[PDB]
């Protein structure tokens, strides 16, 4: 398939758009993890729950520093 | 991919641990994520975009405020994002001033 | 007060006042400073706001 891979290039293009959005906002997230988050909202999820998850997980790496 | 298993990849990305190493963080993740697996309303990415503009206003980047309307358009242009509201709410919730 | 500007009218020193640049993670005051002359009468019909912008750009240089 050829059109099914140009859509994957399209996914990477929006992923770089969200890369610029992540740096101007100063988030710690990288590209692989945001693709995991994209799949999470494919199944449907509260962003308020994902932010509480990540707002526990990042400042539970500051408790073993 | 299951709802349950994608959070262990979230745990393997933030922490340097596997799902077979830590189960205490992943437990609170399953507790919070599950039973709250439904978005609060249908999409309003425009309302969240006008608050991401308020973050770009806080830095006297008004040329990047004019870039944001063309960056917010590409999300709709490819259409691979189902909840454009959720990921913008998620980024906006983690907003810190570069400052 | 100490310099020659003291013997100039209090109105036009009053209309010129300080301003800054909204913040960024590499702030220096040499990066972040401006003066603002702002309109206090009908002079907006003479001085546009984008004219103050070009004013501030050549001021930055």
């Amino acid at each position: 398939a050829a059109a099914a891979a140009a859509n994957l290039n399209a996914v990477r293009e929006t992923m770089d758009v969200l890369l610029e959005i992540s740096r101007i906002l100063n988030t710690g997230l990288d590209m692989e993890t945001l693709s995991i988050c994209v799949r999470l909202c494919e199944q449907g999820i509260n962003p308020e729950a994902l932010s509480s998850v990540i707002k526990e997980l990042r400042k539970a790496t500051e408790a073993l520093k | 991919k299951s709802p349950n298993v994608l959070l262990q990849n979230l745990c393997c990305r933030i922490l340097g641990r596997s799902e077979a190493d830590v189960a205490q963080q992943f437990q609170y993740a399953v507790r919070v994520i599950g039973s709250n697996f439904a978005p609060t309303v249908e999409r309003d990415e425009f309302l969240v975009a006008e608050k991401i503009k308020k973050e770009l206003i806080r830095q006297r980047r008004e040329a990047d405020a004019a870039l944001f309307s063309e960056l917010h358009r590409k999300l709709h242009s490819q259409g691979v994002l189902k909840n454009k509201w959720s990921i913008l709410y998620l980024l906006l919730s983690l907003s810190e001033d570069p400052r | 007060r100490a310099t020659n500007a003291q013997f100039d009218s209090p109105e036009i020193l009053r209309r010129l006042d300080v301003r800054l640049l909204e913040v960024s993670p590499g702030d220096t005051g040499w990066d972040v400073f401006s003066l603002d002359y702002h309109v206090d009468g009908p002079i907006a019909t003479v001085f546009t706001r984008e004219c103050m912008s070009h004013y501030l750009r050549v001021f930055n240089f």
